[PDB]
């Protein structure tokens, strides 16, 4: 909500591949870079719904954060050379990482992000498929990934905590505000779709979709006692 | 009018049009009022409206010019297609044979009309079975402006080689279907019974005019046709398809001498067994629009032979079990289905897209599963033209990578015809797979066309035996199931 | 691993008629490069022997460029690169391995050229790349192989002291990299026009007089970064006033720190 500029500033960014082949391949652009995104809120489903675009018509793979790489012995780029290579025979596809946070939970890292670095920008291969990366702080990363990695475009995604909110909290008061939007400190699509899809299905529930301060502060209770 | 669609008799379309009438979109429903009726009550609705009707008005409706005079103009005027499609796929044709995919291109319509018109020499390079698809494509592009098409398909009519007059009478079918007015000049020449012209016009006008059609009078006249017994597989190809496409809807089926004439004379002679393959076209459509008919039974009495005719019989099985709660056939659909013959698994086996087409949650079952590269057409040929969901294209994935180029030319119709960012990608993995003739004209085909009914569930079973000579691609290329 | 195989430096980029104001200093290590190759006889019959190599360092700039130079104008067979990257690895004591395959692999090409990259990489204890940097001298300096042979260090930091000091036996020639010039950039451009689908409707002097302070990796953001930036939008026709934005930010944001 609020946000239809930058999701249709980024659906065209993410939407050149595998569309509008009349000028694709006339062109000549094909870039094997791919964008580069982030958030302070991240969670997972903003980003998740800002590259959400390429999973209308196209195969979708996801890997989320290095975490299959720290529980195991330092066998370092190799599994990323494996997801090379079945990129490579899988090249219509979207190479989507997210929750960059290795050291938001060492000096490993910075080897093995470096030759992420490297073959990420593809020295030894063509335009063969996009690769997306996401994490939640800009600053974790190291400065080496500034002139190889951020190469096409970053998006600068603000966290208002009382404009958004604001709106969003409308919404659900369209069918007492600065207690959820001061109270709250991360929002996304995941929020408004589970509260208002099982507020659908509980006003299929009981045949009223009335709703009272106290059972909202209750509902709200739920999620922050669930936490 | 469901009810109507279901019960397909005229005291309920009389009522709906005396209620319908005396309260008065209108060619909204004249549209699919028309697509709606079959062939029964439509004549019989003409027959009692064209009697009276009272105003003339539902007369004027329920003819091939108030389906036609909407859309058109609306057809031309709210959409724009570029001239890329027409000029590509136009252009990267060669071969003699993606020039016939061209010639699809050309004859599949659906506003511009650019490459119809592209000069001329277009027929007279192309081969004799381009010169009766690429004559009658100008009959597929002029279903409309009868003034017009008489005008300009007359340019065609009596020319110098048979194929352009025969293409141009099956053009004069494609064009109308109300209009009647072109049978006597073909009608009259067909009385050759040896080698004539009047044979491809026989194709052509007779094929011709059932797409326009219990008429006797065509059927006196068919029956020399039915007793010559012409080499040419398309005479009784057509005419089983004609009479056949005739009597669909019929009430409980007929036993008559002319199905019981076509048994006696189809077992006359056991050669060229094709015969023996498209009579039962024409037998099952006759079979079509029974409720509680022994002729299935009476087919199992009298028609059991040796495997040809018994492939006769389960054709008659496949178009007698068009859907009921009969699951005696489910079980004897598995206790049939590991028979030794392969050809009646593939139509028997075939008719699972008939026999359940309308709960599509139990058509996914394990034919992929199977090693019999006919078990896989079963399932790619049960897929149908539904609206395509991801378990579809989840079956075209594994489905869409075979050596066969029976299964990599029969894959793409079935892909275009179940989904009409999904058309292009697909054909760029066929582009992939294949960079022979046969898959690059089915695949330019499916490039152009990419982007219960008895007319759109009739012209298939005959596309079912495409793998043949060409001769059968003359007649596959002016199916009627194109929307 | 892979960096084996493709350790051949395939390929070629930027040749010797597109040189980024290089006047001097391009015939100082061009005559080191190019020349001995085409004329072997008359260093080995005029005098003691073919000389080495040069020394490059300092500020990055237009760093590569040269080098590159080296690989397009090469006569026969290109030459084969060394990075630094490959060395400080995971299971130290892999570089001997690394420098016995490479100078076995360099024997097997006729003892063709070597070109060492970011040697601060592991320059700058160090037992085993003082094992690696003395099998390099001490191999290199016998007349077995050959006498043409030519090394290139580069390097962004002069911190490498005991590479500072082991060079003067057999390198030589301790001078700046390349200093960049104003009008030699239109070179740069022309070679850049085989680069993406730039529109013709840009002109390389109003592009090219518009910009001071334009060393050959801020030119290198001038079509990378300006090409990029017109991805940003995923446009087709790349005009310069769409991305004119893209230059004199590319040039001032950045001319602001440095």
């Amino acid at each position: 909500g609020g946000l239809d500029n930058q999701i249709q500033e980024i659906k065209e960014s993410v939407e050149l591949p595998l569309t509008h082949p009349e000028y694709y391949e006339e062109m000549g652009i094909k870039p094997p870079k791919g964008v580069i995104l982030y958030g302070p809120p991240g969670t997972g489903k903003t980003l998740l719904a800002k590259a959400v675009a390429n999973q209308t018509s196209a195969t979708f793979l996801r890997v989320v954060g290095s975490e299959l790489i720290q529980k195991y012995l330092g066998d370092g780029p190799k599994l990323v050379r494996e997801l090379f290579r079945v990129a490579e025979e899988h090249a219509p596809s979207i190479v989507f990482i997210d929750e960059i946070d290795a050291i938001g939970t060492e000096r490993e890292i910075q080897r093995t992000m470096l030759e992420l670095l490297n073959q990420l920008d593809g020295f030894d291969s063509r335009g063969d498929v996009k690769v997306i990366m996401a994490t939640n702080r800009i600053e974790t990363l190291d400065p080496a990934l500034i002139r190889p990695g951020r190469i096409d475009r970053k998006i600068e995604f603000p966290l208002p905590d009382e404009k958004t909110k604001k709106r969003i909290f409308q919404i659900h008061t369209s069918r007492t505000l600065d207690d959820l939007i001061m109270a709250k400190d991360d929002l996304s699509g995941a929020d408004i779709k589970a509260i208002c899809t099982e507020a659908g299905l509980m006003a299929l529930r009981e045949r009223r979709m009335k709703v009272t301060n106290e059972d909202f502060k209750k509902s709200k209770e739920n999620v922050l006692y669930k936490k | 009018l469901r009810l109507a669609l279901m019960l397909n008799d005229m005291e309920l379309v009389e009522d709906i049009f005396t209620s319908c009438k005396d309260v008065v979109m209108l060619g909204r429903h004249g549209v699919f009022l028309e697509l709606s009726e079959d062939v029964e009550e439509y004549e019989d609705l003409t027959e009692i409206m064209s009697n009276v009707q009272l105003n003339s008005n539902f007369l004027a409706l329920a003819r091939e010019l108030d389906i036609m005079e909407p859309k058109v103009p609306d057809d031309i005027y709210k959409t724009h297609l570029e001239n890329n499609r027409f000029g590509g796929s136009g252009s990267q044709v060669d071969s003699a044979r993606m020039n016939l995919a061209s010639s699809f291109v050309n004859g599949f319509v659906n506003q511009d009309k650019l490459l119809t018109d592209d000069g001329n020499k277009w027929l007279y390079k192309n081969k004799d079975h381009g010169m009766l698809s690429a004559a009658a494509s100008l009959g597929m592009i002029l279903l409309w402006d009868v003034d017009g098409g008489l005008t300009q398909i007359d340019k065609y009519l009596y020319s110098s080689e048979d194929y352009i007059k025969s293409g141009a009478l099956l053009a004069c079918g494609i064009v109308n279907s109300g209009v009647r007015n072109e049978c006597d000049p073909a009608l009259a020449l067909l009385s050759d019974y040896v080698l004539h012209n009047s044979n491809t016009m026989r194709l052509g006008s007779i094929f011709g005019l059932g797409l326009a059609y219990n008429r006797e009078d065509v059927l006196t006249l068919l029956l020399p046709v039915m007793g010559d017994s012409k080499s040419s597989m398309e005479v009784a190809g057509v005419t089983a398809l004609a009479c056949g496409m005739i009597a669909v809807g019929s009430c409980n089926g007929d036993v008559t001498s002319t199905i019981l004439q076509t048994i006696m004379e189809k077992s006359e002679t056991e050669l060229k067994d094709t015969y023996a393959r498209w009579l039962p076209l024409g037998l099952g459509l006759n079979h079509l629009g029974k409720g509680e008919a022994i002729e299935a039974i009476l087919a199992a009495l009298e028609v059991v032979s040796e495997p040809f005719r018994s492939f006769a019989n389960t054709l008659v099985d496949v178009c007698a079990y068009a859907g009921s709660g009969n699951v005696l056939k489910v079980q004897q659909l598995l206790h049939i289905c590991s028979e030794h013959f392969d050809s009646k698994e593939k139509e028997e086996d075939k008719d699972k897209k008939e026999k359940k087409d309308k709960d599509k949650k139990e058509a996914p079952a394990d034919m992929g599963a199977h090693q019999g590269v006919a078990v896989l057409g079963i399932a790619l040929i049960a897929m149908g033209e539904e609206i395509g969901a991801e378990m579809a294209l989840r079956t075209f994935g594994h489905l869409l990578r075979y050596g066969e180029p029976t299964l990599r030319r029969a894959v793409p119709l079935a892909l275009a015809l179940i989904s009409v960012s999904h058309d292009a990608d697909p054909e760029v993995s066929y582009n992939s797979i294949f960079a022979a003739r046969l898959a690059a004209m089915l695949r330019q085909l499916a490039q152009y066309h990419a982007k219960k009914g008895t007319l759109t569930l009739c012209p298939y079973h005959s596309d079912r035996q495409l793998m043949s000579q060409v001769a059968v691609a003359g007649l596959l290329t002016v199916l009627v199931s194109f929307l | 691993p892979t960096v084996t195989m493709m350790q051949v430096e395939e390929k070629p980029d930027v040749t010797y008629s597109d040189v980024g104001g290089c006047k001097e200093q391009i015939e100082k290590l061009r005559e080191v490069v190019e020349t001995p190759l085409l004329h072997p006889e008359r260093f080995v019959n005029l005098g003691i022997e073919p000389p080495k190599g040069v020394l490059l360092f300092g500020p990055p700039g237009t760093g590569k460029t040269l080098c590159a130079r080296a690989v397009a104008n090469r006569t026969d067979a290109c030459f084969i690169r060394v990075i630094g990257s490959e060395l400080v690895q995971k299971y130290v004591g892999e570089g001997a391995r690394m420098v016995r395959e490479l100078f076995e692999m360099a024997r097997t090409k006729k003892a063709c050229l070597i070109f060492f990259d970011e040697i601060d990489a592991i320059g700058g204890g160090d037992n085993e790349v003082q094992r690696t940097m003395l099998e390099l001298i001490n191999q290199l300096d016998g007349f077995d192989p050959r006498g043409n042979i030519k090394v290139l260090m580069a390097t962004n930091r002069p911190d490498t002291l005991d590479p500072a000091l082991m060079r003067p036996g057999r390198l030589d020639r301790k001078i700046e990299f390349s200093l960049p010039d104003l009008e030699g950039r239109t070179h740069i451009f022309k070679i850049h026009a085989r680069s993406m689908s730039v529109e013709r409707d840009i002109r390389f002097e109003l592009l090219a007089r518009l910009c001071p302070n334009s060393t050959g990796a801020e030119i290198r953001s001038v079509c990378t970064e300006a090409g990029m930036f017109a991805i940003r939008a995923r446009r087709k026709i790349a005009t310069e006033k769409d991305f004119l934005e893209a230059v004199n930010k590319v040039i001032k944001s950045y001319a602001k720190f440095s």
